């Protein structure tokens, strides 16, 4: 679907003290988490721009935070060492979960539903179980500190990046990084795979050919402080195409929900949409008055949010 | 008001007043023709939530503890009777008593309860309307131009007196001496700098009120007839209790003869079509009232 | 009841007219005058003085004969059953139907009505009698004389205070309509405010107002409206003269405008309360501002 | 003053200068209903009516659901003599103020003039009277134009003719009525319902005597068929006096009678002494109405037989009043 | 009353028989205003009875009365007999008249 | 697909989930194929069942929305909550152009008349009142039920309301003069749900039950009343007696209609159930596992193939009918 | 199951005609309106 | 209104609805049904014995 954001906004919502970290969408309900520095998650009704509740659990800056496919429940990473499990109805911490040394930069949890993912300064990727809270395994091989960190759409196949370059793809078996990736000019900082939805329309933008299953491989994209962003084939491990125009570092990157463009936001004080096709929308939308943090896209609703350091949570239309 | 008020207006223009002043206090409209009025009653008396009654020629008399403002203080609440229940009377609570006929009577007890408020329309203020009324249709630019300076010196006004009262606040809340701290000279030299602009644009504002005025100096001898004949109209109930006419009556045979009017189809000239609008205003007044 | 009262000498005057008829057995009141000349709220004061529970009617645009006579029913087994002092106080607004003043009439006079329990409430009523004779110590049996007690108890017990305006023809219209209103009921003529009660409320309110100026000159020709103005009177005392002179305008007012056929407001003392309460909040308002 | 004399035309006034939010109170004398009127004006607009009679219960409950039908639906209602209901009038304007109908919406209140009618219905309606016509040349009007142009231009050519006499005698009749000692004994309701009594008369009769022919014979119409029935069951009916009735059968046989054809055919005799009205010698519709727009301005009570002098008190009277009126409203 | 003056016309519609009611102003005059509006309805189903291009074969002529349909039979008719002369009579509506 | 004879399958066609809480009721839009629910989160959220796709959310009710419905020309939607509040919504516009009050408890039910100039409603209160559209007055209150009135609906031409209460009765009023036409009492436990018979429906019901012709022609009105007995009634309001009594629920029935077309009978309940019954035969033909929870209510589209049903599970599903 | 509860409200002042009348109240609902009542009380609520 | 009871030892049985706290939201917020009057509850309400 064509759904893009335009110049006029809808809501402004400011009510953090510090600055923002990360937007994210509620899976079902019409909701929008919103997490700061000032130790302290958001609710919001997007569709309205009503605050809604505070979880003030946390001790210091909340990095990240991700839901599950049921949208039950809310993982939460701060720079408090420590990860915090929301439970969504009462919205109350249920579980709180220690270990993973200093701070804790990504946190996320495979479709699965049982298990969570972390990421942190430590330089190692911690796998947890979200019914007890025992750190099963851990990733090891990341030599400075992670920094952004995202499973597959089936709890398999687990990407993360790193300032050390490298972002590598790790597999939940066999514990071993598949793909190492260490091309980037400057530190990657975000990172996202591909929906099914976008497979096909990659195979004639880049020209892959097709290996013997017929199955273009699963797909990664990275976006670095370099103010270029790369796409790559996970299966292989080589480029497609190179984008580039952002004027400051990338923080935030997703695929469009029909699978046919590319958003994404930069410290360039915009947000940039790019059509990787034919290279022919290149919109750039002034979001914010200060560095933008994060954005996310929502599933079916034509509606965008994004996070900046200025305190102010914005929602665009999509069009 | 110290008694509760009582809104008499025939065309209900006090009516939207009262919504407009109390739209921010969530106030609420209702009547005593309504069977649940007791309920929103209630409400507001508890939550002290502004409420207006209309058709009050049906006065419910479970109001008299309320406009006699029979209450009871004990244990720091205040306690009104209303029917047999006690309800915590709120502070902000305030209630109003509208209606839209001049000539209804009312029971003396309802007259001491109440204060009442007539809105009636005198001869000053409709010249004014007719006046206004016959610019917009025969000279819009002139209209528009009156009301975009009419906007303009009111917020010049409220400038000057905003920037008075500055200077006065800021004059009484020196900790010492003005040269003693730099900023008040520099605040002091910003209000007064900035009245010095608006002076000049209240002038600027005035002489173009001249030339509106000395255009709109033509269709005064209109709007003076226009007063005369409602007058005639309403007065006509002496001779008659059938000759009952509304102030609407009257907006509809002036709005007829100024833009239905079949014989300013290809005149152009303003003293002539002024001449026609005043020769059939007489005509079509005559042609309906009769 | 929360709220304040000025007192002058007609107060105290008519409190102790309403004070001795309370104290009476079937004593029932007739007060006659102006709406808001405080006739409900002074003999609810001295209702309360003498033990008297005030009864009014919650009349309404729905309310209804049988609606009026639930009400008596309730005052009567109030007053006779449980022996409870009670004032019923009503007013002539309150009577929506000429059946309202039937069955005053009867009660007024004879203490009961008739036709008012009949049926299972009757059986009721005459339980509750039973009883209610037990606590004074009467051994009353059959129904004949328990209605013979119960009818003494309410004489003794209910008080009746009717309060309507001065309406020359309302008044003959209801020296027929209800003859026991003229003939079982003391007729108190309390009337509009006079001259002396309109300057004794405004001496009394306006005296927390400075309203003090030593070097006012008094006029050769004062336009003297209380009759008994001190001769050399003060600045406060012309304003308070000023303030009887002002109520006294408006009575002309609708007496003129009524003569020439307008419609005419009655002016009440209610208005003179508004008019010194917006005197005494603007001169403090001004004066702080002026200050 | 040249409008008022002609008559009201309502399909001009309740299409354009009547809004939707307010009802058409149509206000007339004794003797006079404005319903008949509107159903005429409602049938050649080919607009839906609904006709409801006020006087009882369920009769507000029609008049409650027809009118928030009509005001979705555009259609329109009819109450007649709302006048016998002024409190439940009241309750009517209160619904009406607060009402956004149809465009096509219009709401007809036909009452008689009475001093019940609440005040605020009056300011909230327009007010239209119905009373006699002030002349004769303003009875003709009303008479022609509330008369289909149809129903006059039939197969025989004669038929114009009888209406035009009939017309007169109708307005004689009904101006007589304001001199009610001398016009007549006493105050009789000659209305439009005799009127129209008397024209179905006299196409009934016409069409038995004329086969269709497009032209009769003047002695071969009915004139006794015509003088009597008008003499004793339309308009005879009414009259109790036997003077009446025998000045009722003068004017009958002074005017319907084979000579009334002829062109020197005196109307009236000697109306200012010198003059008298001559028959017009048109055999058609247009040619009598222009006969009757062109009737002098002037009147005088000899028009209809009358002394002169039998206004004089009258219109003495009317002149103080109107003295009265100016001087009470200065 | 209006409902009893319907259920007479009722009954005399079906019936097809003559109803004199002598003293017709004897009723309330809002009534007899009520009254009006069922005798139009009788008198126009009549009227359309009347017509020669009505068939006895066709469906029979109704009339509204009381929210029903009833069968009006042409042999019917209404008279109203009064004395207009007694003070405090009732005075018919135009429209009825 | 039979015009008058389709009935839902176990393959869901949509499964629309939004809400919050769980949703009240689901009516269908009388003229667009679009879809409204209401829940208790406050929330009346917008569907359209073509396309399954979520339009936008009417707020504004302070606490759980209980009942909504539309007038004939589908312009102007009527919804009450348990704020003891009835808003009266723009469709077109979306917004709440009138909010009544008077209720003094639990509003539990709302429907506007056939004539579209009046808005009937029951609470918790023991009292059914009728509201004005354009004034937003109170004009009536129909008193004399013992207990909480659950649910009030009109007939076809809305002369009669029908009402369901915690009294385990079930009362029928005249609209015109508020009486009680008949107090229909056979229930054991209380009653949840009343409908009406389609005027399509009075010959099938009238040869099914066996009864005879009768001479004036109409059959009589017919009122069903499921209740918490695990039972369905057919009634006639005219003789006051029940004609059949439908066995088969597990739980409590929460809604019951007529098919279109009149010729079954579709009813839901808390037994996690939709089931389709056969008034010819009395007997059920089909059951659907509707949802994994209580389904609160049903709804049958007029023209279209469609069912909507609601649940405690905060999901709305849409079936197909073939 | 739809039994209506019933309670007896008990005080210092309640005596045997409290109760009598309380148990006239629940038989006259459950014995002639045809309404099921499930009358509990406690051990404490039995004074005499 | 916070209240101080005294002499429990002849409690009355009418402070159990308002001990056990059997109070039910909606329709007024929290609804006590003390006796035969549904009482609605006041939040800043206790009792001491
Ligand atoms: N002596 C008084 N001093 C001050 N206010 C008074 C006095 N008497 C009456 N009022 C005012 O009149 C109001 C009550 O009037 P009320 O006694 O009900 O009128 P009525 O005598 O017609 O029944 C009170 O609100 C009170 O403010």
């Amino acid at each position: 679907k064509e759904w893009i954001p335009r110049p006029p906004e809808k809501y402004a919502l400011s009510g953090h003290r510090s600055p923002v970290t990360r937007v994210i969408f509620h899976p079902v309900f019409s909701v929008m988490v919103s997490a700061s520095e000032d130790a302290t998650i958001k609710v919001w009704d997007y569709e309205t721009g009503d605050f809604e509740r505070t979880l003030k659990g946390h001790t210091d800056s909340v990095q990240d935070i991700s839901f599950d496919h049921s949208g039950k429940l809310l993982a939460s990473c701060s720079a408090d060492m420590t990860i915090k499990l929301w439970d969504f109805q009462g919205f109350e911490c249920i579980r709180t979960m220690h270990g993973h040394d200093h701070n804790v930069s990504s946190v996320a949890i495979m479709p699965n539903g049982d298990h969570i993912v972390s990421a942190s300064r430590d330089k190692t990727i911690k796998m947890w179980e979200v019914q007890t809270g025992y750190c099963v395994k851990t990733f090891t091989g990341h030599r400075e500190w992670v920094r952004m960190v995202r499973p597959n759409q089936d709890g398999t196949l687990i990407a993360s990046c790193s300032n050390d370059q490298t972002v590598r793809v790790w597999v939940v078996a066999t514990k071993e990084c598949k793909a190492e990736l260490r091309e980037h000019e400057h530190v990657v900082e975000c990172i996202s795979w591909a929906p099914e939805s976008s497979y096909s329309s990659i195979s004639e933008a880049t020209g892959s050919e097709t290996k013997k299953s017929g199955k273009p491989g699963p797909f990664l994209l990275s976006g670095s402080r370099d103010k270029t962003i790369k796409m790559w084939d996970v299966s292989t491990g080589m480029c497609l195409m190179t984008l580039v125009g952002h004027d400051n570092w990338v923080r935030g990157v997703l695929f469009h929900s029909g699978g046919k463009f590319i958003l994404s936001c930069a410290d360039d004080k915009t947000l940039r949409v790019w059509d990787y096709k034919n290279k022919r929308c290149m919109k750039t939308l002034n979001a914010h008055e200060h560095f933008v943090t994060s954005l996310d896209f929502h599933k079916t609703a034509p509606y965008v949010v994004t996070g900046s350091v200025d305190q102010t949570v914005k929602v665009w239309e999509c069009r | 008001f110290n008694r509760y008020p009582l809104i008499i207006d025939p065309s209900g223009q006090a009516t939207e007043f009262i919504m407009n002043e109390y739209k921010d206090r969530k106030i609420t409209r209702t009547s005593f023709l309504d069977d649940a009025f007791r309920k929103n009653l209630e409400s507001a008396l508890r939550f002290g939530n502004p409420l207006l009654v209309q058709d009050v020629e049906s006065y419910d008399p479970v109001l008299n503890p309320v406009l006699n403002r029979e209450v009871r203080r004990t244990g720091g609440r205040v306690l009104i009777t209303l029917g047999d229940q006690d309800i915590d009377l709120s502070p902000s609570f305030v209630i109003f008593l509208s209606t839209r006929d001049p000539t209804v009577e009312f029971p003396p007890d309802l007259c001491s309860r109440v204060t009442f408020v007539n809105f009636t329309v005198t001869r000053s203020s409709l010249q004014s309307q007719c006046l206004n009324e016959v610019l917009k249709a025969e000279r819009p630019d002139v209209d528009e131009k009156r009301s975009d300076l009419l906007k303009l010196q009111g917020e010049f006004q409220l400038r000057l007196r905003q920037l008075e009262k500055s200077l006065l606040q800021a004059l009484n809340e020196v900790k010492g001496r003005i040269l003693d701290d730099d900023t008040i000279i520099t605040t002091l030299e910003n209000l007064k700098r900035e009245a010095a602009e608006v002076t000049r644009k209240v002038e600027e504002t005035d002489i173009v009120m001249q030339e509106v005025e000395t255009v709109s100096q033509q269709y005064l001898p209109l709007s003076t007839a226009c007063s005369s004949i409602y007058f005639t109209m309403e007065s006509l109930k002496q001779i008659h209790f059938l000759y009952q006419y509304s102030l609407q009556f009257f907006l509809d045979i002036y709005h007829n003869v100024l833009y239905e009017n079949p014989n300013l189809k290809g005149v152009t000239d303003h003293t002539q079509r002024l001449s026609i609008i005043t020769k059939d205003l007489f005509q079509v007044a005559f042609n309906r009232v009769a | 009841l929360d709220v304040p009262l000025v007192l002058f000498n007609e107060v105290l005057d008519h409190v102790l007219r309403i004070d001795r008829i309370f104290r009476q057995p079937q004593g029932h009141l007739l007060l006659i005058g102006v709406s808001g000349a405080g006739k409900t709220t002074l003999s609810r004061f001295v209702a309360w003085m003498n033990g008297l529970s005030v009864y009014q009617i919650k009349v309404h645009r729905k309310y209804t004969g049988e609606d009026f006579d639930e009400d008596l029913r309730t005052v009567l087994r109030r007053s006779g059953c449980k022996n409870e002092k009670i004032a019923f106080i009503m007013d002539e607004s309150n009577v929506l139907d000429s059946g309202f003043l039937e069955r005053m009439n009867t009660l007024l006079a004879n203490g009961e009505v008739p036709g008012l329990f009949e049926g299972d409430e009757y059986a009721t009523l005459m339980t509750q009698c039973k009883e209610g004779a037990q606590k004074e110590g009467l051994m009353l049996d059959s129904h004949e004389e328990l209605y013979k007690w119960f009818t003494s108890q309410v004489i003794r017990n209910l008080h009746v205070v009717f309060t309507m305006n001065p309406s020359s023809e309302g008044l003959k219209d209801r020296a027929a309509t209800s003859p026991a209103l003229f003939n079982r009921c003391v007729l108190n003529w309390f009337g509009d405010w006079s001259t002396e009660a309109l300057y004794q409320v405004g001496k009394e309110f306006t005296s927390k107002m400075d309203l003090e100026k030593p070097n006012y000159i008094v006029p050769d020709y004062m336009p003297v409206v209380y009759d008994k103005l001190p001769q050399p009177p003060s600045h406060r005392e012309a304003i308070v003269n000023s303030c009887v002179f002002v109520h006294q305008t408006l009575h002309q007012a609708n007496a003129r405008l009524a003569k020439r056929g307008g419609r005419t407001m009655a002016i009440t003392p209610r208005h003179y309360l508004d008019f010194i309460n917006h005197y005494a909040n603007l001169f403090h308002e001004k004066r702080s501002e002026l200050e | 003053m040249s409008i008022m004399e002609q008559p009201l035309d309502l399909t001009h006034i309740v299409g354009t200068e009547v809004k939707p939010n307010t009802p058409v109170l149509m206000c007339s004398v004794p003797g006079y209903d404005a319903s008949g009127h509107v159903e005429d004006l409602a049938a050649e607009q080919n607009t839906q009516i609904t006709s409801i009679a006020i006087g009882s219960a369920e009769g507000f409950n029609q008049a409650d659901k027809a009118i928030n039908t009509a005001v979705k639906s555009g259609r329109w209602v009819m109450l007649k003599n709302v006048h016998l209901a002024p409190g439940w009038l009241m309750q009517l304007e209160k619904k009406l103020h607060s009402l956004q109908p149809h465009a096509c919406f219009r709401l007809f209140l036909t009452m008689e003039i009475n001093p019940k009618v609440p005040v605020n219905l009056l300011r909230a309606g327009r007010i239209f009277v119905f009373e006699p016509p002030p002349g004769v040349k303003a009875n003709m009007l009303r008479t022609f134009s509330s008369i289909p142009v149809s129903r006059i231009c039939k197969s025989p050519n004669e038929r114009a003719r009888l209406y035009f006499l009939l017309a007169w005698f109708h307005a004689i009749i009904q101006e007589r009525l304001r001199y009610a000692p001398l016009g007549w004994s006493k105050k009789y309701e000659f209305g439009e319902s005799d009127l129209r009594s008397a024209c179905d008369t006299v196409d009934t009769w016409l069409d038995d005597t004329a086969k269709g022919r497009q032209n009769i014979s003047p002695d071969k119409i009915p004139w006794s068929a015509l003088k009597t029935l008008m003499a004793q069951s339309i308009y005879g009916g009414r009259v109790d006096n036997e003077f009446d009735q025998r000045l009722l059968n003068t004017f009958l046989e002074r005017l319907f009678t084979t000579r009334s054809f002829d062109s020197e055919f005196k109307l009236a005799c000697k109306v200012d002494g010198h003059k008298d009205i001559q028959m017009p010698d048109g055999i058609r519709r247009e040619e009598f109405v222009q006969w009757v727009e062109l009737l002098p301005d002037t009147q005088t009570p000899s028009w209809l037989g009358l002394p002169n002098n039998a206004e004089r008190v009258l219109l003495t009277t009317q002149g103080v009043d109107m003295i009265s009126k100016m001087l009470k409203m200065q | 009353d209006f409902q009893a003056m319907g259920r007479i016309f009722v009954g005399l519609c079906q019936v097809g028989a003559w109803g004199c009611f002598d003293e017709f102003n004897r009723l309330e005059e809002r009534m007899l205003s009520a009254v009006s509006q069922q005798v139009q309805c009788i008198q126009e189903a009549l009227r359309e009875h009347s017509n020669p291009n009505y068939d006895k074969t066709s469906a029979p002529i109704t009339c509204e009365l009381l929210n029903k349909q009833v069968k009006v039979s042409p042999d019917m008719a209404i008279f109203i007999t009064m004395n207009p002369g007694y003070a405090g009579r009732s005075n018919l509506p135009d429209n009825l008249k």
